[PDB]
DNA sequence: TAAGCAATTCGTAATCATGGTCATAGCT
DNA sequence: AGCTATGACCATGATTACGAATTGC
């Protein structure tokens, strides 16, 4: 009987705003110590992991391990009912096909019921490893950037040496170079660099992780050599989003 | 007879022949007002082609005699005056010439042909003797032209058209070889076809038809003119290709097959006179390219000058399934064979096409186009395990008897779109 | 040469965009009751009865009694070129088949001559009924709940009781099972004689729930198989009153 | 060489705002005095001009009198990759096919260097000489772009006229005649609607290109509009005291 | 119990890029 | 609460993909 009552509404609004664009249906794993999410997308380039831990809930209780298939655009059409204030109060039994929501506003008691289906995701991620360059930088200039070299190409050339690092597009209408340059409380730009390393991915993919914009104000992008970049945002006191990606050449 | 084969071409032939009736009504509703325009304008159109009609060239095609079995004849000399069989009793893929006349032909099962002569042996290929022995017959066709076009194994379409007019000022031993000197061959167009066959032959100890034509569909029917071991030759003039356009049924040109045999049995075409008398029919009627080809068949018209690779599969036919995991384990065989041969080439592809098909024989190709480029046995498997999940789990309470599963990898990329190359994330994931 | 001139002019604003959504031409009843409108919808089933009596308007004067034809849509679409501060002078004459309107501003006036029409008119009464339960709650919470209900699908089984108002809904998903209970200008109250559960379709309660900046709250008024009332009251005009019928 | 910086980062995300649906390719004249556009748009009535002089910049220098082909679609998708409150320098040199921004923040840790892909054209330098007018009124631009958008959705042409007390924009259509009367302003901030006038105006104009010229409403908040017969209409927008905008727009018939 | 590859044809239909509209919110 | 920004939702050609059918070797 999972059960789960969040003071915070717009935490989960802001989670399935930023999973419907990009995946478009999950496998949420509930057990006794939070919700966790793997996903990867149909053209498998990208990976999506998130943790949502036991501990800034309201109230948590779970007493068997669960695993929920979720249309996730079903889902954000549900919760786009909520306010930005909806105490919410996620409840679900263990063998029947609905979730019932319970928003509960602060007495105008709503209380909806979705369908489950049938979904098995792939029981696989990255395993733990050791990363060169970790720039940790204002997540509005974050999703700026990834915005910002769509309009030139579908290639950004990521290239992260010490003084900065800069990010490079070439399109069918010219190209274009932003070079941040490190800091002198949350504008602070750390880089935590080690070997200097330049790489090129798809921004298709980039603009689709800048959906979970206000989930935070800090985001690590995390890389290596041979490796998928790293983007991860923290949702504060709860756990983390962190999106993957592969890749060119 | 009254099979699940003989039920799926039952019901095929109700579609033909629905076909038929859709096309004789509207065969009916047209006029001798509605044979003006299109006549005039395919005559017009069939002006502006046969005034252009230049056939200064010479193409040469050359088949083989019975090739499967021919090249299995020069490595097998003990039944040299026997009927031999390559294949299994499932299909055949081509049976030789003392078992052509009895019925032992091509696309017939094994089983068919078997009950109708005793005293036959059905022996499986060998698929990489031919490969050797295909080169081998190219090093000879490089010598009198290097842009000579192998579209199989064995068929060849080469132009001496320029090859013959540097041959008159020869001495009388390069234009002489020798029984493995033996007989000259002359400096005429029939005679640069017979030092080909010559050398050919003795060679690979073997023989190989041939054919001379101005163009290349004339050429696919005059190497089956005298066809073993024999030639034929048309002169380049605008009367001599009238004369052998005619008199010709069109169950011997490419490009008509069985079904378009059929819907022209109908409006009453034997000959290509027949198919030339039917302008304004055939071009109200039928669809655009289709009478293309069949206005430029009918003036034995085509390609006067000769000119990669877009798909790469593999399919494999079995027993009845019914299980859920023997599907799911089988298309990963299928992924991986696939995935070798995939990259012997260094292709990468961007399409998988899984195409599955009943017991009672109803094709289904289920495509899914990923953007990551498809190259190893795992990233190729999460691209068709999710189209096997489609259309298993379609069929709700009931499994799928399947007897033929088949992956296709596509739409390889150019130049300008191979040095873009997205990579997958399964190669990264543990 | 009737005159009416109103002085809150975005009153008859959010009346006609919450009218030309839903009925195409109406006729204009023109008195010295003030303007008068019963039609139907495109569909025939929904009743909008607009009444605006003769005490707010700045200024009045009603000689005959008129009927003027118009199309909602272009009647709209002029209202869509004042401001929300404007002073509304309508007019008409027997002379002439031309709506006359003026926008005032406190030095920005607005002339507009709109054509009218000739429609066959429909005089349809309404039997006044004594309603089971009558319900006033904000006008906002309404347009929430059924905007937010028409996602899930579209058959609404208004249920009512002495100790709750209570919304359900089904689909191809999940039944949304709004509540509201028993509770200044904000409140909920039920004036409740029997349990009522009574079925309607939510595409034409979206197309009522277009008339909410009017007023700070509405009133649901209901009967047994009776169609309902659900009423838009400005405040010393008349009142704004849509009906509809159950289902089934 | 040209290397020019300007403060104001937000003129030319505007100024190129108000000139992407219109035109689509363009002469950029960079020479001394300072960067000029002239251009017909694609349907050869509409006559944009548009200069930015020199004294307004925050720093500029070039000699060669070079004449970029520019197409401002792509261009204005470059623009918008910029903050509001950024610093802009153009960067080209001489025999160049490309050409350089650069957009600094006041913050100054981001810096951005983007370089787009030139073409050539010649455009027609159709020169528009002195001339004296005949009525001048000056709006506020919120006021002139709503008035243009009411009177659209009316009918799809526009009688304007101009008296000694005002001015009538008069639009008939299949449904009924709008018309919006304004007036002057006598001692009073961005309200006065200054009308002077030495003989009366009625001219006549059309309401699809109105759409379009009051797209340059974020670049100021007065727009002035002058008028005479046998004469084109002149929809001016000043910018932050660096130079202007015109556009212009003929009678009807 | 009736193959195994490849290539091509047309008509269906899925996805995408596009501008327009609407709602809610930061700024006035 | 209006102005403007701007992100969600939606119409919608349109290119691109899907699929059965047909032809060859
Ligand atoms: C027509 C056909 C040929 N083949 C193979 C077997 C043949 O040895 C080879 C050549 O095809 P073909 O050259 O047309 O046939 P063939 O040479 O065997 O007989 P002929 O000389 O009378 O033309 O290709 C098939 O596998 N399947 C088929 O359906």
């Amino acid at each position: 009987m999972f059960e789960a009552r969040l003071v915070q509404g717009s935490i989960l609004k802001k989670v399935l705003e930023a999973l419907k664009d990009l995946i478009n249906e999950a496998c949420w794993d509930i057990s006794s110590s939070g919700v966790n999410l793997q996903s990867m997308d149909s053209s498998h380039v990208s990976l999506v992991q998130l943790t949502l831990r036991s501990e800034g809930f309201d109230t948590y209780r779970c007493d068997r391990n669960l695993a929920m298939g979720v249309n996730l655009t079903s889902m954000s059409k549900i919760l786009k009912c909520a306010g930005n204030e909806d105490i919410i109060t996620l409840r679900a039994e263990d063998n029947a096909d609905t979730l019932a929501l319970v928003f509960e506003a602060p007495e105008k008691v709503s209380d909806y019921e979705m369908k489950l289906m049938d979904l098995d995701v792939e029981q696989l991620g990255i395993p733990e490893q050791e990363y060169s360059c970790v720039v940790k930088m204002p997540s509005g200039e974050f999703a700026r950037i990834c915005r910002d070299l769509s309009h030139i190409g579908d290639a950004v050339v990521i290239s992260c040496a010490k003084d900065g690092v800069k990010f490079s597009a070439s399109g069918e209408l010219g190209n274009g170079n932003i070079k941040l340059s490190q800091t002198s409380e949350e504008e602070a730009v750390t880089i935590e660099m080690n070997e200097p390393v330049q790489l090129t991915f798809a921004l298709r993919y980039l603009n689709f992780f800048t959906k979970a914009t206000p989930l935070s104000s800090t985001v690590t992008l995390s890389m290596s050599a041979d490796v998928p970049l790293v983007v991860e945002y923290k949702i504060a006191d709860m756990g983390h989003l962190k999106y993957y990606l592969a890749p060119k050449i | 007879k009254g099979s699940r084969f003989y039920g799926n071409e039952l019901k095929k032939e109700k579609q033909v022949n629905q076909r038929i009736e859709n096309m004789m009504q509207q065969k009916a509703q047209i006029t001798s007002q509605q044979l003006r325009k299109a006549q005039l304008q395919v005559d017009r159109f069939a002006m502006e082609l046969e005034q252009s009609r230049n056939l200064s060239n010479t193409i040469v095609h050359i088949d083989m005699d019975a090739f499967y079995a021919a090249v299995e004849m020069r490595d097998n000399p003990e039944l040299k005056d026997k009927p031999i069989a390559v294949g299994s009793m499932s299909m055949l893929s081509t049976s030789n010439y003392h078992a052509r006349r009895f019925g032992v032909r091509a696309a017939m099962p094994g089983f068919i042909a078997k009950r109708l002569c005793p005293q036959l042996i059905i022996v499986p290929p060998n698929f990489d003797k031919y490969r050797a022995v295909s080169k081998e017959v190219k090093e000879i066709l490089a010598d009198y032209d290097p842009n000579f076009m192998a579209m199989s194994l064995d068929e060849a379409y080469l132009n001496i058209t320029k090859h013959l007019e540097e041959r008159q000022n020869w001495p009388e031993d390069k234009r002489r070889y020798f029984i493995k000197n033996s007989v000259v061959f002359g400096t005429s167009a029939q005679e640069v076809v017979k030092e080909i066959r010559f050398r050919i032959e003795q060679k690979t100890t073997l023989t190989a038809s041939a054919g001379i034509a101005p163009n290349t569909m004339l050429a696919k029917v005059c190497s089956d003119k005298n066809k073993p071991n024999g030639q034929y030759q048309i002169l380049p003039n605008r009367q001599a290709v009238m004369d052998f356009i005619k008199d010709l049924p069109i169950r011997k040109v490419s490009g008509i097959g069985k079904v378009t045999e059929k819907m022209l049995k109908a409006l009453g075409i034997i000959t290509c006179t027949e198919l030339y008398q039917q302008r304004a029919l055939l071009s109200l009627l039928f669809s655009e390219t289709s009478w293309h080809y069949f206005l430029h068949i009918s003036l034995g018209l085509g390609s006067t000058h000769l000119t990669e690779r877009k798909s790469m599969s593999v399919e494999r036919t079995f027993s009845e399934i019914n299980k859920a995991e023997e599907q799911y384990s089988l298309c990963q065989e299928l992924c991986s064979e696939l995935a070798q041969d995939l990259q012997k080439e260094r292709l990468k592809g961007r399409t998988v096409t899984i195409k599955l098909k009943n017991v009672n024989f109803e094709v289904k190709t289920r495509a899914s186009t990923v953007s990551s480029v498809v190259s190893t046995a795992e990233e190729i498997f999460a691209i068709a395990k999710e189209l096997l999940k489609t259309e298993i789990d379609a069929d709700f309470p009931h499994p799928l008897r399947l007897r033929l599963m088949g992956v296709r990898i596509s739409s390889f990329p150019n130049e300008e779109d191979r040095k873009h190359q997205q990579r997958s994330i399964i190669g990264f994931l543990q």
